[PDB]
């Protein structure tokens, strides 16, 4: 398959707005560009490394949520019922335990969060 | 406090499973629930069900329960297009967990 984070990198307003009208999500978001998505992903992993380490050694959970907080826009979001495009500064990455990877996990997806 | 500190089990379902990509990862909302059931332990889903019960027992105004599910717990699936109320969708999730 593909890397689902790519559904949330550099998307147009048109694309995101289509997901919240025809699609069935309450909101849809996208990182500004690849450099930003990569930078946010790395910072979120590094600032949650203790949480990831506990998750890998002790947890039977299928996935782990790791959140990123900042005060600088890293992307855009739209919500059902409106065409307003919001700049957003926070993000969420979802990982899954994957013993075959060097870190022990794979990134399932990630995107900005209002 | 922050809501996911006290409702972590529902936050986990709603943020990790009902992520923006749920249709591509798992399929429709019930196929998503089935993937959760198959993947996670019995203890995990029983603690998630307990959180549903804490919500249902309050008989909240629907607008408040919807704000909790969609905005505070941050579910990406817009269940109101399939469900008349947030109570009814939660009762459905609960039932989907059974045998
Ligand atoms: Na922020």
């Amino acid at each position: 398959g593909g890397h689902l984070i790519d559904r949330h990198v550099g998307k147009t307003e048109a694309e995101l707005l289509n997901r919240v009208s025809t699609g069935n999500v309450k909101s849809a978001s996208s990182f500004t560009d690849r450099t930003t998505a990569e930078a946010v992903t790395s910072k979120a992993i590094d600032s949650n490394q203790a949480k990831i380490d506990s998750y890998l050694s002790g947890s039977q959970k299928g996935y782990l949520e790791i959140d990123y907080q900042s005060n600088v826009p890293i992307g855009i979001s739209v919500s059902r019922g409106s065409t307003n495009v919001s700049s957003v500064t926070n993000a969420r990455i979802i990982i899954a335990r994957d013993p075959s990877m060097p870190t022990g996990y794979k990134i399932i997806t990630g995107y900005p969060t209002p | 406090m922050i809501i996911n500190e006290k409702y972590p089990y529902l936050s986990y379902l709603l943020r990790c499973y009902f992520n923006q990509d749920f249709e591509v990862l798992f399929g429709n909302a019930d196929e998503t629930l089935a993937a959760y059931k198959a993947t996670e332990t019995a203890e995990e889903r029983l603690q998630m069900k307990a959180e549903i019960d804490y919500l249902l027992a309050l008989s909240l105004p629907d607008d408040e329960l919807q704000d909790i599910l969609l905005n505070k717990l941050d579910c990406s699936y817009y269940y109101p297009n399939e469900w008349s109320s947030s109570e009814e969708w939660l009762k459905h999730i609960y039932k989907q967990m059974n045998h």
